[PDB]
This record gives structure tokens, C-alpha cells and sequence, in this order.
């Protein structure tokens, strides 16, 4: 009947792009309902090492969550926002689609890359240590089941999303043993799913590919840092980090679509924010949940109310503001 | 006037002999003394007599070792004629070349748990952001920006910056920024013209060198130098494992040409370096004979048959 889908609007512009979201699915009249929580980590037992509980208690009920732009702490001992929420739900695996706007004029058109990387080990594990003194040694692992797990993600996402390709992007010529399981994880899960077209290439070869020519490319997965880094390259064909989705998986059918660009707070409350990013993830939370029908409406209006080119905001180079663009796309959708 | 020559993996001889075909052409004065491929120690007494040599592609990486090539310099700057969708781009990638990921530390702590070791140090550290900084001045650059993950790698990527920033006080004259890879590899594709000099770690290096060689019109034309304390190793500055090993008589000689110039002027005969440099620009430009790489339809030794065309001409 209706689904209630918990809403995390965070920090600086996050509250007004989130109520252009809520009210663009309204105007779609989209069965979602709305539970607001937020997430900034309160001090545990003796540190500060949880999110508040309702978070999680929520979360967990719901299992669908819309994530705005959050603060980066400036709290001491503080770890990183998004870590606490990586942890907390084992979001394992990290999706972005990068797909060129028509209506936004960028040197790369007919782009249509998904990066799935993988969330939990790699160059970022906790662990660092000072061997001597001025001498740092920094830990990058590999395990068989994570590389399993996100090598199966890649490819079930393939079949749910109709992609022909899958490619295996590393640097196992130089990290030979941790990258080479990576590599053979993903070989064995391709040699399963014989229907998606596999192959492997190397991280830097793909970056000078990508640039030339991202026509190349579909679905591409990869070990932790290479995503993230990877990742912010795409995005930065497409436009940049205000129009790309972004969705992370964990464990229990939980997932969390998320904006991934700034709290931005010089324009924070100007009405002047640029919501499509947001929205976009939203559409892909709308499709994870099954509701093809409404998520096809309201991406098909927002890219329409880009096309156009009457109402867009100062950073996508237009004069207007977020409550004109916001009300464009829902007076769109409204005749659909 | 000696030099010594590595001509490599798959094509590098190819390319290599392209080189001495100008060479000749352009009456270069310099004499090669090609070593083909333990053996690093006859290569190794090579440089320390020459100390300059021209090289194609722990594997060869105890040759960087033995010889303390520390420091990667990649130049990359559009061509004239040669049309990328990012145009009259100027950035030079400085990258610290010895440590890192690039050691092979790796094991099994359990069954399907592999470990991997990444290495950074104060000593190497400090000494790239030093020789950043010196190749900024020496060569009239704004701007330097250290690249690094240090809100992740805390201590590694942190102990790189703090270095950075030790040394960025000593150079007043030269602004100082700092951006973390995931965003500036971002940023490199938008809009790289805000990008001066970079400086990096290892393996931030391989992406940016990479990254950047295909702004300006790829593996074919973006060169690149490695240098010691006493040494210089002229190469190419993509060396992802498909640079160019793929072909025959195809690949394109431009990268190692402007390179072998760059050599050149280290060698302090800026003459024949100017010469060859502007040959080979004008020759782009010009845009009769262009290799498949460039959208072109022509052969290797085609391109360098009119390259050593237009050198000649300008000696007469
Ligand atoms: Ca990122």
C-alpha cells in the first residue's frame, strides 16, 4: 500500500533539497511516507563509536533510506560520518551510475557507466602503524568473501538493470597477491553468469580510456580505493557531484541512497540549492523499492525541466531558484 | 654525449629507433650505448659514468631502486594541431616513485585473507615535496597542489602532507594548495586549467599520469623523466600496461621524440632540443601525417620519415 522510507535530511542545503524531494513525490503522488531521523553520532559509553539508535531502530524497520549531504565533524576524535553508517549496516556495496544529462552541455555525451565498488576493505581499513621512527606502514586487505560478495553484487546488478558488460578494474600487475584475489573472485562469479560479457582491465589503463572515450564502458567494479577515486572521475564527466546518484547496500535489505556533494552552507538556506542530485538517488531508491511506474514519471520530468533550460539553478549555470526548478518538475510529473 | 638506452617491452625498440632516426637527421652529437635489457649492474656503471639515459618499457623497479630514480616528472601540454576536448592545458605530475604499494609486502594472514603493505616515510617524503618545489621554481610554475587521501590514511597520506607542508614554507614565492585525489581526479576532468604542478604519492601518480596523458591526447604523446641525485631517465609518462605494446610499425613516436628532446636539454644542447621539440609540433600541427592513435592514418616510420623531413630542413 504505502511504504515509509526513512528520511535522513542532514546538514547545511540537505533540509531544503530533501523537502523538494518530498514534495516532488507528493506531486507524483509516490505511496511513500516519510520518518525523519538524524544520524550525527552521539558520544557512546567512554568514546564515540554509535549513531543514535532511533537511526538504527528505524533504519532497520524501513530498510530504505534517503540520505542528504552531512557535516564533516570537527569533534576530536570524531571518525568519519559515513564510516559509523558503513559499519553500523555493513553497506558492503557502493552503486553509481553516471548517465550524461541531455540538457546539460558537458564535452562528454553518451556516457553511461555504473561503478559498483566495494565498501568495506581495501587501502581504507583502520588499520596504520609507525614501524620506526618517520616510517608509516599502511594496511590493504583483501578477503575472498568480501571480493565474492561485491563480484556477486556486480553481476546480479547487471541482470536486474539489463547491462551487457561487466569489467574488472585493478592492479593486480603490481599488488599481485591481494588485487590477483580480487581478480579470481570476480572470475569465478563471471564463469557462473556466462549471459553478462566479462573481462578484466588495469586502474590506470581505464582512467586514460576513460577520458578519451567512456563510451566503452558499462558496469565496472572494483576494489575499495579505486572506486572512490574512480568514481569522482565519471562524475566529473557527466557534470559533477550536484547530478549524480548514489546508493549503498548493506545487509538485511537495508540500503541507503545518498547525495554525495557537499553540505555547501554559502548558499545553505538562500533557496538556491540544486536538488536533482538527491532526487536522482531517490529515483533509484523508487526502483529499488519496485516503483518502476513512479520512478519513470519523476526522472522523466526532472530531465525534461533540465532539457528545457527555463528553470535551473546558479550552479548549473542558471538564475533561478531551487523553489522555481522544484515546482517546474512537480507541475511536470502532475500531467503524467 | 654518451647516453645510455633501454629499449624495452613490446614496441620500445621500435619507438627507441625512431629516436636515433631523428637523431642522425638532426646530426645530434649524441652516442647511445644500448644495453637491450644481475645485468642492472653493467646498466647501472652505465649511468654512473653517463648519469643521463632514454629508456621504453619488483619487477624493473629494483632498477629505480638501484639507481634512485625517487622522483617522476610527466608533462602534460596540449599540441597545437592535435584537437582534445581539453585544449592549451599545461600541468606537470611530480610523483614519488620508489615506495608505496610497489614493493610486493603481501601474505596470507589467514585462509583468503591476503594483506598488503603500503610504505611511506619521512625521508622519501619530505624529498619529493623538496624537489616539487625546486622543479616549480626552476621552471617559473605558480602553483603547487599535494594530492592525498589523508582524511582516511591518517597516518601514511598525513605523514606525505605534513612533509608538504614543512617544505612549502621555505618556497614563499609559490602558492600552496592541497586536494584529495578522489577530487581531484575530479576536477581534472571538469576543468584541469585550475592545476599547475602536481606533487603525490606513488600510487596517486599512476592514476594522475594516466588520468591526465589522456586529456591531452594520450599514451602516444604525453612524455616523461625520472631523476636521482645524479641521474636522469628520459621515458614516456603513461606507462599503463597497454601504453603501447599493442602493434607494429603503428605505434607513434611523439611521446619519445619529445621526450629525447627534453633529454637534450638536460644535456644542455638546447639546440637540437628546441629543433626537435619544434619539428615535432609543427609536424602535428600541420596535420598531413598523423598515426592511428591521433585519428590519423599512418605508419610509424611515416610519421618519422616526415619528422626527419622537416628536421633536416631546418639544419639547412
Ligand atoms: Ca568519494
Amino acid at each position: 500500500g504505502v511504504q515509509t522510507v526513512t528520511l535522513i535530511p542532514g546538514d547545511g542545503i540537505g533540509p531544503e533539497i530533501s523537502a523538494a524531494v518530498m514534495k516532488i513525490f507528493d506531486a507524483a503522488k509516490a505511496p511513500i511516507q516519510w520518518e525523519e531521523r538524524n544520524v550525527t553520532a552521539i558520544q557512546g559509553p567512554g568514546g564515540k563509536w554509535m549513531i543514535p539508535s532511533e537511526a538504527k531502530e528505524s533504519m532497520d524497520k524501513n530498510k530504505m533510506g534517503l540520505k542528504g549531504p552531512l557535516k564533516t565533524p570537527i569533534a576530536a576524535g570524531h571518525p568519519s560520518m559515513n564510516l559509523l553508517l558503513r559499519k553500523t549496516f555493513d553497506l558492503y556495496a557502493n552503486v553509481r551510475p553516471c548517465v550524461s544529462i541531455e540538457g546539460y552541455k558537458t564535452p562528454y555525451t553518451d556516457v553511461n557507466i555504473v561503478t559498483i565498488r566495494e565498501n568495506t576493505e581495501g587501502e581504507y581499513s583502520g588499520i596504520e602503524h609507525v614501524i620506526v621512527d618517520g616510517v608509516v606502514q599502511s594496511i590493504k586487505l583483501i578477503t575472498e568473501g568480501a571480493s565474492k560478495r561485491i563480484a556477486e553484487f556486480a553481476f546480479e546488478y547487471a541482470r536486474n538493470n539489463h547491462r551487457s558488460n561487466v569489467t574488472a578494474v585493478h592492479k593486480a600487475n603490481i599488488m599481485r597477491m591481494s588485487d590477483g584475489l580480487f581478480l579470481q573472485k570476480c572470475r569465478e562469479v563471471a564463469e557462473s553468469c556466462k549471459d553478462i560479457k566479462f573481462n578484466e582491465m588495469y586502474l590506470d589503463t581505464v582512467c586514460l580510456n576513460m577520458v578519451q572515450d567512456p563510451s566503452q564502458f558499462d558496469v565496472l567494479v572494483m576494489p575499495n580505493l579505486y572506486g572512490d577515486i574512480l568514481s569522482d572521475l565519471c562524475a566529473g564527466l557527466i557534470g559533477g557531484l550536484g547530478v549524480t546518484p548514489s546508493g549503498n547496500i548493506g545487509a538485511n535489505g537495508v540500503a541507503i541512497f545518498e547525495s554525495v556533494h557537499g553540505t555547501a552552507p554559502d548558499i545553505a538556506g538562500k533557496d538556491m540549492a540544486n536538488p536533482t542530485a538527491l532526487l536522482l538517488s531517490a529515483v533509484m531508491m523508487l526502483r529499488h523499492m519496485g516503483l518502476f511506474d513512479h520512478a519513470a514519471r519523476i526522472e522523466a520530468a526532472c530531465f525534461a525541466t533540465i532539457k528545457d533550460g527555463k528553470s535551473l539553478t546558479k550552479d548549473l549555470g542558471g538564475n533561478a531558484k531551487c523553489s522555481d526548478f522544484t515546482e517546474e518538475i512537480c507541475r511536470r510529473v502532475k500531467d503524467l | 654525449f654518451p647516453v645510455t638506452m633501454l629499449p624495452g617491452d613490446g614496441v620500445g625498440p621500435e619507438l627507441m629507433h625512431a629516436v636515433k632516426e631523428v637523431f642522425k637527421a638532426a646530426a645530434v652529437p649524441v652516442e647511445f650505448q644500448e644495453h637491450h635489457l644481475e645485468k642492472l649492474e653493467q646498466v647501472l656503471s652505465s649511468m654512473k659514468e653517463n648519469k643521463v639515459a632514454i629508456i621504453g618499457k619488483s619487477y624493473d623497479m629494483r632498477l629505480r631502486r638501484k639507481l634512485d630514480l625517487f622522483a617522476n616528472v610527466v608533462h602534460v601540454k596540449s599540441l597545437p594541431g592535435y584537437m582534445t576536448r581539453h585544449n592549451n592545458l599545461d600541468l606537470v605530475i611530480i610523483r614519488e616513485q620508489t615506495e608505496g604499494e610497489y614493493s610486493s609486502l603481501e601474505h596470507e594472514s589467514a585462509r583468503g585473507v591476503i594483506e598488503c603493505l603500503k610504505i611511506v616515510t619521512r625521508a622519501k617524503s619530505q624529498r619529493i615535496a623538496k624537489f616539487a618545489f625546486d622543479y616549480a621554481t626552476k621552471k617559473g610554475r605558480g602553483k603547487v597542489t599535494a594530492v592525498h587521501k589523508a582524511n582516511i590514511m591518517k597516518l601514511g597520506d598525513g605523514l606525505f602532507l605534513q612533509c608538504c607542508e614543512e617544505v612549502a614554507e621555505l618556497y614563499p614565492k609559490i602558492k600552496f594548495e592541497t586536494m584529495i585525489i578522489d577530487n581531484c581526479c575530479m576536477q581534472l576532468v571538469q576543468n584541469p586549467y585550475q592545476f599547475d604542478v602536481l606533487v603525490m604519492p606513488n600510487l596517486y601518480g599512476n592514476i594522475i599520469d594516466n588520468l591526465a596523458a589522456g586529456l591531452v591526447g594520450g599514451a602516444g604523446v604525453v612524455p616523461g623523466e625520472s631523476y636521482s641525485a645524479e641521474y636522469a631517465v628520459f621515458e614516456t609518462g603513461a606507462r599503463h600496461p597497454f601504453a603501447q605494446a599493442v602493434g607494429r610499425n603503428i605505434a607513434n613516436p611523439t611521446a619519445m621524440l619529445l621526450s629525447a628532446s627534453n633529454m637534450l636539454r638536460h644535456l644542455n644542447l638546447e639546440y637540437h632540443s628546441s629543433m626537435i621539440a619544434d619539428a615535432v609540433k609543427k609536424v602535428i600541427k600541420v596535420g598531413k601525417v598523423r598515426t592511428s592513435d591521433m585519428g590519423g592514418y599512418a605508419t610509424c616510420h611515416d610519421f618519422t620519415e616526415e619528422i626527419c623531413r622537416r628536421v633536416k630542413d631546418l639544419d639547412e
